């Protein structure tokens, strides 16, 4: 878009126318132318449906046909024749009307429909789909609070999985720094099951923090609306000749037709409802005395399944996309021348154009498209390498 | 509640002064007024070269949305 | 008791002067009036450029809620 | 939304100046004016030698895209 | 209410003195009154070189908006 | 409890704008309007080339889920 | 779920521009227009040799899948 | 799948240039044209001896399979 | 397949040069041209004694099977 005026004014030029021458012377014257200097059509103000989840867009268009000088141338121258014246211145002047300077452009009178070539609309649709499936979009309002509380689960597992494997090897000096403790405390037991029962309070607050965020994802975050926005502007230059227207013147003229396809969609899948109805055990209601040491691996069954589900591509469903149609260019006549014348410064004429229109229909394949989840954070991918190499393999 | 017959401004951009209606009504006169010199051959169908822009102006700016 | 056919003010905002009915009845004349120069080509369909605002006033201001 | 009556530039290239309509309306004068010397035989139908290019320049210049 | 047939000042600028009607009614006499010397050849059609400015003044200044 | 007649978004994707209903209602006009020139042969069934996109917009955008 | 009325691209290849519908509508005018010279014999049915390609373009390019 | 309205090339060889349609439309003019000298007896229906090959060329060569 | 409108050579032997059509068109002029000396009594209807063999040759030799 550029600067353009809407006030309809007229100018009188003498010939311153132328111257013348024749021578010286021358013257013448111248023328114134117223003649008319510019023209502006009527203001088209439309509305749309307003629900309780997302506001539907409304059609809107303006456009302006401004003409400059006449360148115126011277033529014438011368021559014448017648014668014366023538011367141268441148115326013979021969003025032109501003309401008929769009003959050199493929634009209708309403300044809305723009004839797009086959080598422009086809390339604009492939560059958007290649970024959604591969993972290249912008986050939304609900995606900010969803990914903030979801990354805290995989982060706390770093100090828990690495500390669980250290007990089976015989290196107790590494598990003290991960459990927020001190290395200036000796142990009393000698067995592998008695050393873990000594520092029981060192992992009690870490257990309540897992259920504090897991119950809010499978019951609140997975039962709302997650909007996503994709921005991709495509603009090419078209030079035509004409044867023438017115015147014759043749116116010889130039124009730049731009298009920014914005498609709004949300996450919609049938297999995501199975992970939202699963439960989790409570460490406060289970006595850790009779339970043996081999229980941490069996407890990570509902937690480990969530880390592997947030990395697989999940399909999405579109709603109503907007196709912007903005054209920019000039036309020099160378116116034528015438015749013769011468121276141258020779009688010339310069005219400008600036239209804007947003489409209603969207482009989306009916056969589905695997969209990568935005939960592919660096801190979340480190938890998968600690399970399939030590806790499973 | 409000009304539901409008809210889109679709018929305004289709049937109006700045639409395609003024282009289909200007060729209908020359299609028959310029070929009636065979039977009639007179000066009669010459008053329609100025009433096109006048009738479309007083019939469109009646309400104005 | 009172009546139950009204009390919503829905038909008044839909079928009235300040609605969308006045726009669909103002362009229906030029749709067949500016294109009939091919068959008849006469000055006859010109009495409709004044009866639009008259017929809408002698029917809407009859009751007026 | 936008309109659907135009956007193709098809009727403009058919009924215009740089088309084929100007070639069919120019031979209609000599087809009936140069043969009516049998009944009338008077210089009367000779005013059409210059009004052909004028009538096409006053109607097409109204819009002209 | 008021009237709806005017309020645009469009027909006054088209069919008036400071328009284009005065130019099309001044060359129609020389088109035939200056070439009819072949059949008639008599000084008769000379009273029209003064009634042009008189007929346009006794008809336009009747109402005057 | 809640309702059980919906919760699937199946009828919305079948009878809507971005479905297949808009493609079957657009070819029915040219199938019978472009072949009735044998008996009628007149300009009458030409006011339907703009009401197709209007009728689909004044009915689908009423509720909108 | 999705829709089930389409997904085959069958009606598009049958009722379209690159099919057989454009051939059955181009020879229907000459079947009745070139034979009515026995009773009427007038220059009237000549505006149909240009509206064939226009009507097929303003109806097929409405949705376009 | 494909289309089923064609694939036989039957209507093309029946209603075309190299068929029998060009013969039934060339004798219909002289059937009423050379016998209307009873009541009328005027040079009128004479411009149709050249529009036969012109109308068939702008009607058959439109698509051409 | 082939065409079914011909294959009999029936209309060619009935409406042609070597048939009976050339006889019914040569006596229609003397039926009204030789008796109009009562009211008119002028030398005007004499241009038809040569256009009979010309009009029958410029229409029959167009296709020629
Ligand atoms: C070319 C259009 O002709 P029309 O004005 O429809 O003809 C009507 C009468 O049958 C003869 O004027
Ligand atoms: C010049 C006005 O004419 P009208 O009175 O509208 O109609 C009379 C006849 O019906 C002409 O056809
Ligand atoms: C001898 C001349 O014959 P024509 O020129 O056919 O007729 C003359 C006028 O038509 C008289 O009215
Ligand atoms: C003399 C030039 O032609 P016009 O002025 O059309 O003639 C009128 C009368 O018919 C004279 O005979
Ligand atoms: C056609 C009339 O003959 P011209 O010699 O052209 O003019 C002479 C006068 O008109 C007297 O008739
Ligand atoms: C010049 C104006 O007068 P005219 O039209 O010549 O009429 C007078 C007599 O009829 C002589 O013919
Ligand atoms: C274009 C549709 O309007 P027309 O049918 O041409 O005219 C209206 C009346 O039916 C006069 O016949
Ligand atoms: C003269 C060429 O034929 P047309 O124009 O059909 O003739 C009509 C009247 O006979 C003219 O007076």
């Amino acid at each position: 878009m550029r600067a353009f005026s809407t006030l309809d004014r007229e100018n009188e030029t003498f010939v311153p126318s132328v111257r013348v021458y024749a021578d010286g012377e021358t013257e013448d014257n111248s023328f114134s132318l117223k003649y008319r200097s510019n023209w502006t059509p009527g203001r088209f103000n439309s509305t749309g449906a307003k629900t309780k989840q997302w506001h539907y867009p409304s059609p809107y268009s303006r456009g302006a046909l401004s003409v400059t000088s006449i360148d115126q141338g011277a033529y014438k121258r011368s021559g014448s024749s017648w014668g014366r014246p023538y011367e141268e211145k441148a115326g013979f002047g021969f003025s032109l009307d501003a309401r008929s300077c769009y003959s050199l452009f493929p634009v209708s009178q309403n300044l809305t429909y723009i004839e797009v070539p086959q080598n422009v609309a086809n390339r604009a649709s492939t560059e958007v789909l290649q970024k959604v499936t591969q993972g290249n979009f912008n986050l939304g309002v609900a995606l900010a609070e969803a990914r903030s509380t979801a990354s805290q689960l995989a982060t706390q597992t770093i100090a828990l999985v690495k500390a669980y494997t250290a007990a089976r090897r015989g290196n107790w000096r590494q598990a003290l720094r991960y459990l927020a403790l001190n290395e200036d405390r000796k142990f009393r037991s000698k067995h592998v099951a008695g050393r873990w029962l000594e520092l029981q309070f060192g992992w009690l607050p870490l257990m309540s923090d897992i259920q504090g965020a897991y119950e809010m994802l499978t019951k609140v975050h997975l039962q709302e609306f997650l909007p996503m926005r994709a921005v991709r502007q495509v603009g090419t230059n078209i030079k035509l000749d004409g044867r023438l227207s017115y015147p014759a013147a043749n116116f010889q003229t130039t124009c730049n037709i731009s298009r920014r396809i914005v498609i709004w969609f949300y996450i919609n899948d049938a297999r995501l409802a199975w992970l939202s109805s699963l439960g989790i055990l409570n460490p406060l209601g289970i006595v850790w005395e009779k339970v043996p040491f081999s229980f941490v691996v069996d407890w990570l069954l509902p937690v480990g399944n969530m880390l592997e589900g947030l990395t697989a591509p999940v399909g999405c469903s579109y709603m109503s996309g907007t196709v912007t149609d903005v054209i920019t260019g000039e036309s020099i006549i160378s116116v034528d021348a015438p015749y013769g014348w011468t121276v141258e410064r020779q009688g010339t004429a310069k005219a400008q154009i600036s239209a804007m229109h947003r489409g209603v229909q969207s482009v989306w394949p009916t056969t589905g498209a695997y969209v990568k989840s935005p939960f592919s954070m660096v801190h979340t991918l480190d938890a998968l390498a600690l399970i399939r190499q030590r806790l499973s393999r | 509640q409000d009304l539901m017959a409008s809210g889109n401004t679709t018929v305004k951009a289709t049937f109006g002064k700045d639409s395609s209606v003024v282009k289909w009504v200007v060729l209908a006169e020359v299609l028959v007024g310029a070929v009636m010199y065979m039977m009639t051959k007179n000066v009669k169908f010459l008053a329609g070269f100025a009433i096109i822009s006048v009738f479309i102006a007083v019939g469109m700016a009646v309400v104005g949305l």
